[PDB]
RNA sequence: UAAAAU
RNA sequence: AGCUGCUCCCUAGCAUGCUACUACCG
RNA sequence: GCGGUAGUAGCAUGCUAGGGAGCAG
């Protein structure tokens, strides 16, 4: 169950990086630290907190058309 | 503007060490051999902490070519070697050949003389110049997820909660302040001054460990360069790789260059690069790319000995020995030599490349160069030593976009790194033994041969002043009998007599702690060191592999197995097309299953399931590759012997000795 | 000597087939990364099943996004957009804001006028007047 | 420059260490500052002194390389900038 | 080298090479296209020829697959296979192929000549894929036909830019307009290098033609001007994206209290935003165009982009935008071509302006929130695909009237095109119904709206703005001085010569004629700045001067008469050959010596 | 090779200054009409009278005069300095000049529009 | 034979 | 973007080696 | 009937050269 969230955080940081988010050093530092801290977690309840904090970065900007990719 | 403090060194010597009767040459250019070089550089290491740190480095000077003035380094001032002046420096030239263009574009003189001044408050390392108008912040990306393999592994019971094998090797990402924040770890290199009357004995024993090889210079038509598509350093990487500079120079330009660096000093510039690889800890890893003008020369100086080290079997340094076809078993069977109450032990050097002093690096260079007793003259060997010191031990690192100076310690990406590390490892082990035997109460040593050996060891260190070869051979035989070693570049395994070590007649692990504390400026915790009392289970770890005594056919055999998490992590995380869509990549999994075969013989059970998982995945990959190539065109291939890759007999033959 | 000239043609055929295939795939794979990565991401997210993430994802569908990283401290700020009233009802009951499966105490509402709105002014009737996409600010419980 | 000839002609031999040439002859300095507390003690104001000379500030940027005016570099506004700032100054006589 | 079939969208690698646009076809579809058409060339990963040196057989239906190559039956190897066999052709992905039975319409499009009305009539009743296929192949056919025109060289030098040329005898000479350009090459012995592009203009007398050079290369006697052709880029996005409805307003936030002058448009402004795309059809000179900027400020924060196919249209609506919006407004029209130039406002290079105005062929690839394409009666499916390809936005709005003017479509020479088939969105507006309706005149005199609504529309127009000054003296027109196929008649100009100064206050009228060259005759002996009836259509002025020609099928077109009379404020005149249009005409009759 | 023009291509003219050089200006626009041509200035006639005259005719463009022998370059600075403002640019020698050469400025920058030198 | 393209 | 060491896989060329069968002589 | 060279086809080894991939310090 924690391996699930670790691989998901890998995919999330890769998407964020593809969206040119490392053009702003503050944001990229925040996301990088959240990612490396998720990968080193050792109890699945902190990982989900930092995952919601990390996904908020993608939900912020409007570059990914969310209503389309949510066709379920 | 003062860069030659030669009288102040002599005045300091006469003030503090006045009755020390040996001649002290402030500039080691006037030394008599290599032991004199060590003796005088030991004092220079101390006295150089008084003078200003802006007076060390290249010594530029204005020359004229075709009526145009250049600024180029004639020779460098060193903290350990003093002042050194080039011998062929010619003012007023008409035109530059290829070789001279190479040696004037590799110097840091005109790059640093013509750039903006720099004050970098991020580091404590002395920063020289900024070669351009804006600093560069390099990042590191996260790995790619191979979802098919992960799903497949999950569908067969892997990664369930509370299991033995779980994922701990990932691709960690890093932000902008990662190159410089890691370069700043050179603040761990202090100016250590070694005990010289003991180093001058340890160096003789260490050299005796290297007596069954042969070395010397070779001509430019005998060097071997594997992979000529590697970067060429700075500034040469603006114009091509190493292939371009190995094709543009004839076999006479390279020989002119080599024979030139025996009389002159060429300082170079090292780049620092951020690695992109799997790991278990989030500390960024970086490597030093050295200039082509330095590798091209160190190759002809050192390669004959380096190659004769990697082709010997049964020695102490086990570089070049392979672990397949019964190599692991042979290495362990030869370390266990004959030792009489054997325990095994192994240790760890904390920050081995940043914290290594400079005296031991110079000692490693001298021990490697002791093989040129015929090819080179004496001033030649000194100028080659000065070149190695000016190019890999204090050098102008080019980090980010700006030049800094490097205080000391090994640069990881130079020509002779993995062998200098081995010399330094043996040096520390021999020092530990000397300290452990001299520091014991000679009144209670009952074995009246070891007591007399102690007496003569003291007398040979601190009284007799010329080398005594019979006792050197005697102590070396004692060491090879009671303390057997197996060394790779800083990775050692020692099989030692335990009865002696208990009575303090050979090193223990505390002795390494003390030696590292006072000779290496680090604290080695008892937690990264391991020991082992039961020899039917070999080294707890050596080269990141554990050892297992299995039954292979009729007899018993040592086999190396890895860490299951490592193999799975390499299966699941990659670089975009690699593995992701492995149907184009079936050799990746063949190799990873070659590495994960011994896990089959393991008493645990998930361990073996790793290997079986890899075999079934290869089968599935092939089954769904033929299915696609059949509908793409309409006819299956006519022959593909790829059915051998999912039966165990192809892999077992890689750990059985014939081949 | 005529069976050994189709044994070689039959081999050039294979080493052209097995090369053109991977040259086609190995190039289609690299021409679709920005759109396969996202579908993979959301597949894995939906499979994860965590209400803390489903909440913000659903919310985010109906134009209720946040304006900064969701903080974790028991006291930093969160500024989220609210585009319509039927959104405002389901989340802001009085002065508590229910986002990311938590409870945040609402302190300052401010419409697109960039000027403050009183919380008691927001209701069904008087809604048609406010420049609507608002920005609610709050602090975690 | 005639400054380079000026320092070379004072050498009692003709050769001088390299590490001092950009120190005494360069015409542009670039400071890289990690945090505000360090900016306070080093380049504070619009003219400061380093390497025994008097440098004058012009053009300040940040990690993203976008301009910054010295009015934004206050202490309460410090947590809103890309923190390694790169102050480029010239040599003023 | 792989794609998708044009009919069933399956994987394939075959292209019917004999077709001009080289479309991908699957196995079955390529077999069907080649078994019933003169097209029998195919190209897969490599062309399908007989690979024997000296053989040139190319008919696929008789070729044979040999060893690592395809061979003629005469040059067959001892071991081989036939390519076309069992109702299919051999390509990649053979056994996973889906065969659509649209081969009838596909062959129709592939072998047609675009000369009769049936070709366009079937071009706009097929699936979307075939729609785009027919569009690009039709444009290709037209612009390659343009190559069959004649060539011109020098004859003698007369000045620095008015000279005498020689058209090659026996082949059609191209029309003389500033958008038909020829590149000039000198061929001395030796020396055949480009000297520049040229656009010409027949000046005051023959055979002289004033010209405009791209660079001051001093013209000599040995050069020539050959027309330079153009290429066609294939399309991707469909003509119109599929519709979606909503239950609440999405992406757009309205207002309550700005400029209720757009009063009756509010409920419609909402219905625009609660859909995915909608259309507004409007009789000439009503709330259209007005509606555009009205919705624009109703949604102030909304990014909006405006577009039309005709330059004068986008310019006139940019003017009407300037009349009402913050500036804060740019018209990214054209950097430096379309030599009949345009606006004077801002920028062509920024694309952050909230209001961008341009013409379809020069659109940048931007994001938006609303795209207001204008006058869909003049655009073709090609252009609609161009806009849907370059831009993406949230909503789309199309405004026009199919009863006005269509696209010229030069090559069609028999039959008539009903507006239903002008393009896709005109079809949509007339098949089910403009999903948005607004119809009563604001602009031109009440009486002339009565005239026009009496004829093209069944009568359904009302307005204000009454008299005065309207006249149609049925004026004999003399010599049809026809140099180019565009008519010229200056005895007809003898009426502005009959009314040069006797109009002492009618000084800023606008002159428009159906023919471009007789309008350059208005630019020959000058009365006022003149325009064409095509550079009108979305443009309005106070008083209008108009001249016709003989009763050719050209000028007799009721739609051009509509768009010529309906563009005034309160005065017009019609000088018509007139057999029954002055029996259509609802004004006061005049004569030539009738000046009072 | 030769290529003429229907206009003086970008020749930013003087209005009416130096019409005493009119016997030259009548043909100075010829410079803008063709690519190039030649001129025969017999001894004592219009040598570098034509050249400096056209220099005056176009005071908003960099123009060059060149020679082969340095007696010619001195006679080239001759007949020049008066009709030139100074505002002078005639740089010939960096480290040559077996006899003395130019007299006023530099060799490292090339300032004002009219510059003199030798071909070699 | 009507518009008109880095 | 480093210096080494080991291992698997694919392709090419050459000579050597090996073997079969065909042509010339001894 | 056999010795010698010259051939083709087939086979194994070894060595050079080229490319791809995996692990270790
Ligand atoms: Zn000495
Ligand atoms: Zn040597
Ligand atoms: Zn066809
Ligand atoms: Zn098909
Ligand atoms: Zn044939």
């Amino acid at each position: 169950k924690m391996s699930d969230v670790k691989c998901t955080s890998v995919v999330l940081l890769s998407v964020l990086q593809q969206l040119r988010v490392e053009s702003s050093s503050k944001l990229w530092a925040q996301c990088v630290q959240l990612h490396n801290d998720i990968l080193l977690a050792k109890d699945t309840t902190e990982a989900f907190e930092k995952m919601v904090s990390l996904l908020s970065v993608l939900l912020s900007m409007q570059g990914a058309v969310d209503i389309n990719k949510l066709c379920e | 503007l003062k860069y030659d403090f030669t009288e102040e060194r002599l005045k300091l010597f006469d003030r503090y060490f006045k009755y020390w009767d040996q001649t002290y040459h402030p500039n080691c250019v006037n030394c008599l051999d290599d032991r004199c070089i060590l003796h005088c550089a030991n004092f220079n290491v101390l006295f150089s902490t008084v003078f200003p740190p802006t007076s060390f480095g290249p010594l530029v000077r204005k020359i004229f070519v075709d009526g145009v003035p250049f600024v180029v380094s004639t020779g460098y001032h060193f903290r350990e070697l003093g002042v050194v002046h080039n011998q062929d420096v010619n003012l007023h030239s008409s035109r530059l050949s290829f070789k001279e263009l190479l040696v004037y574009a590799a110097d840091p003189a005109m790059h640093a003389a013509s750039g903006n001044l720099l004050l970098d408050k991020r580091t404590t390392c002395f920063s020289v110049a900024a070669l351009t108008n804006n600093v560069a912040f390099q990042t590191v990306k996260p790995g790619n997820f191979n979802k098919d393999f992960y799903d497949f592994a999950v569908s067969k019971g892997f990664f369930k909660e509370g299991s033995s094998v779980e994922l701990k090797h990932f691709f960690f990402a890093q932000d902008g302040n990662a190159a410089i924040s890691d370069y700043d770890y050179y603040r761990y290199n202090l100016p250590t001054m070694c005990d010289i009357r003991q180093l001058l004995f340890v160096v003789e024993v260490v050299d005796k460990y290297f007596d069954c090889y042969d070395g010397g210079c070779i001509n430019a038509n005998q060097v071997i360069v594997n992979n000529l598509d590697k970067s060429a350093g700075f500034p040469f990487n603006k114009w091509g790789k190493a292939r371009l500079y190995y094709d543009s120079m004839s076999y006479e330009d390279q020989d002119a260059l080599f024979a030139y660096t025996k009389r002159n000093v060429i300082p170079t510039i090292t780049q620092m690069n951020l690695k992109y690889a799997i790991s278990a800890k989030n500390r960024a890893r970086t490597v030093a790319g050295v200039s082509i003008c330095s590798t091209m020369t160190n190759r002809q100086f050192h390669q004959k000995l380096l190659k004769s080290i990697a082709a010997t079997r049964g020695a102490t340094v086990v570089i070049g020995t392979s672990k397949f076809y019964g190599g692991w078993h042979n290495m362990l069977k030869t370390v266990y030599s004959d030792v009489e109450n054997p325990h095994l032990m192994g240790w760890d050097y904390p920050k081995c490349d940043r914290a290594m002093p400079n005296m031991l690096r110079i000692m490693a260079s001298l021990v490697l160069a002791r093989k040129h007793t015929t090819c080179c003259s004496l001033s030649h060997r000194f100028y080659r030593l000065a070149n190695e010191c000016a190019q890999v031990l204090s050098e102008m690192v080019m980090c980010g976009g700006s030049l800094y100076v490097k205080p000391g310690g090994t640069s990881s990406g130079d020509a002779t790194t993995a062998y200098a590390n081995s010399v330094f490892n043996i040096c520390q082990a021999v020092t530990a033994n000397v300290n452990a035997l001299l520091s014991t109460d000679g009144n209670k040593i009952a074995d009246k041969y070891v007591r007399n050996l102690q007496h003569r060891l003291y007398e040979c260190l601190y009284r007799n002043r010329d080398v005594d070869t019979d006792f050197v051979n005697e102590f070396y035989a004692y060491l090879r009998k009671h303390f057997s070693m197996m060394i790779l570049s800083d990775d050692a395994v020692v099989c030692f007599n335990s009865t002696y070590a208990s009575q303090g007649l050979v090193a223990s692990i505390k002795n390494f702690k003390s030696v590292l504390y006072y000779q290496n400026n680090v604290f080695m915790s008892e937690a990264k060191c391991w020991t082992e009392t039961d020899l039917t289970k070999g080294p707890h770890e050596f080269c990141s592999q554990h050892t297992m005594l299995v039954k292979q056919g009729d007899d018993y055999v040592y086999l190396p197995y890895p860490d299951p998490s490592r193999i799975l992590g390499a299966g699941c995380f990659v670089d975009d097309i690699v593995k992701t869509d492995g149907t184009l990549m079936i050799e990746r999994f063949v190799s990873l299953a070659i590495d994960a075969y011994p896990l089959t013989k393991h008493p645990n059970q998930e361990y073996a399931d790793v290997f079986h998982l890899y075999l079934q995945y290869i089968r599935k990959l092939h089954d769904e590759l033929t299915g696609h190539m059949l509908d793409m065109y309409s006819v299956m291939l006519t022959n593909n012997n790829t059915s051998r890759y999912w039966e165990p007999e192809f892999y077992e033959a890689m750990y059985t000795p014939h081949t | 000597r005529d069976a050994a000239m189709q044994r070689k043609l039959e081999k050039m055929a294979d080493q052209a087939m097995t090369q053109m295939y991977k040259q086609a795939r190995s190039e289609d794979k690299r021409a679709k990364v920005t759109s396969a990565m996202q579908t993979m991401l959301f597949t894995m997210l939906r499979k994860l099943d965590n209400d803390a993430l489903n909440n913000i994802i659903n919310n985010a569908r109906d134009g209720c996004v946040p304006l900064n990283i969701i903080p974790l401290t028991t006291a930093a700020k969160l500024m989220v957009v609210i585009p319509d009233y039927n959104t405002y009802k389901n989340t802001c009951d009085g002065t508590t804001f229910t986002y990311a499966s938590a409870l945040w105490e609402i302190q300052q509402v401010v419409d697109a006028d960039s000027k403050i709105v009183q919380l008691s002014e927001i209701s069904m009737d008087n809604s048609p007047n406010l420049a609507w996409p608002l920005i609610v600010t709050a602090l975690r419980a | 420059n005639d400054a380079l000839n000026n320092i070379i002609n004072n050498a009692r031999d003709g050769c001088v260490p390299l590490n001092i040439i950009p120190l005494t002859t360069a015409a542009k300095l670039m400071v890289v500052i990690p945090d505000y507390n360090t900016y306070k003690n080093t380049c504070d104001g619009t003219t400061f002194t380093y390497a025994s000379a008097l440098w004058e500030i012009q053009q300040v940027v940040d990690a993203d390389s976008k301009i910054v005016q010295l009015s934004e570099i206050s202490m309460d506004n410090s947590p809103n900038l890309a923190w390694p700032l790169i102050v480029t100054a010239l040599r003023a006589n | 080298a792989v794609g998708a079939c044009v009919l069933c969208n399956s994987q394939t690698s075959l292209r019917c090479g004999a077709c001009i646009r080289r479309p991908f076809l699957c196995c079955k579809c390529c077999y069907d296209h080649v078994i019933s058409t003169s097209h029998k060339l195919v190209l897969s990963v490599n062309p399908y020829v007989c690979n024997a040196p000296g053989c040139d057989v190319t008919d696929v239906t008789q070729l044979y697959l040999g060893g690592m190559s395809y061979y003629c039956k005469s040059h067959k190897p001892p071991i081989s296979f036939p390519l076309c066999a069992n109702g299919q052709v051999f390509g990649l992905y053979k056994n996973t192929c889906v065969g659509s039975d649209n081969v009838t319409d596909f062959n129709a499009i592939a072998t047609c000549d675009w000369t009769n009305a049936g070709d366009y009539i079937l071009a706009n009743t097929c699936t979307e894929r075939l729609k785009l296929f027919a569009a690009e192949t039709l444009k290709a056919t037209e612009e390659t036909f343009k190559l069959s025109y004649g060539i011109a060289t020098v004859r003698e030098v007369l000045s620095d830019r008015e000279l005498h040329l020689s058209w090659e005898v026996g082949k059609p000479r191209p029309p003389l307009n500033r958008n038909y350009v020829f590149t000039g090459y000198r061929v001395t012995k030796n020396s055949k290098v480009q000297i520049g592009e040229y656009t010409f203009e027949k000046g005051d007398y023959g055979d002289a033609v004033v010209y405009r050079g791209t660079t001051t290369y001093k013209l000599n006697v040995g050069d020539y001007f050959v027309l330079t052709s153009h290429t066609v880029m294939p399309l991707s996005a469909p003509t119109l994206v599929p519709q979606e409805h909503y239950v609440r307003i999405t992406g757009l936030y309205p207002t309550l209290n700005i400029s209720d002058e757009f009063s009756s448009n509010v409920a419609n402004y909402q219905k625009v935003g609660m859909q995915k795309y909608s259309t507004l059809q409007g009789p000439p000179g009503t709330g259209k165009s007005h509606f555009a900027i009205g919705l624009a400020l109703y949604y102030p924060s909304a990014r909006i982009v405006y577009t039309a196919c005709s330059h004068a249209a986008v310019d006139a609506l940019c003017e009407k935008a300037l009349k009402y919006l913050p500036i804060d407004k740019c018209s990214r029209i054209i950097p430096a071509r379309a030599r009949v130039e345009c606006f004077d406002k801002f920028k062509v290079n920024s694309t952050l302006e909230q209001y961008v105005f341009c013409t379809v062929n020069a659109l940048p690839e931007t994001t938006a929130d609303i795209v207001v394409f204008d006058e869909i009666s003049m655009a073709t499916n090609y252009d609609l695909s161009v806009v849907n390809a370059r831009l993406r936005a949230k909503h789309y709005v199309y405004i026009g009237d199919p009863a006005q003017l269509p696209a010229p479509r030069t090559l069609l020479t028999k039959g008539t095109l009903e507006p239903e088939y002008f393009n896709s969105v005109c079809r949509l507006m007339k098949t089910i119904g403009p999903d948005m309706f607004l119809g009563t005149c604001r602009r031109c005199p009440a009486e002339i709206v009565d005239t026009v609504s009496a004829l093209v529309y069944d009568n359904k127009l009302k307005a204000h703005k009454d008299k005065s000054a309207q006249c149609f003296k049925m004026f004999y027109k003399g010599v049809i001085t026809h140099d180019v196929s565009s008519a010229i008649n200056r005895p007809q100009i003898g009426v502005v010569r009959e009314f040069l100064t006797r109009n002492p206050a009618w000084r800023k009228a606008v002159f428009i004629s159906p023919y471009n060259s007789q309008n350059a005759v208005a630019s020959k002996i000058l009365g006022l700045p003149t325009q064409t009836v095509d550079s009108s259509q979305g443009s309005e002025y106070d008083y209008v001067i108009f001249t016709q020609t003989t009763e050719t099928a050209h000028s007799c077109n009721v739609n051009r008469f509509n768009v010529a009379i309906t563009r005034a404020k309160v005065g017009i005149l019609c000088i018509m050959s007139d057999r029954d249009l002055y029996d259509k005409l609802q004004f006061t009759s005049l004569e030539i010596p009738r000046r009072n």
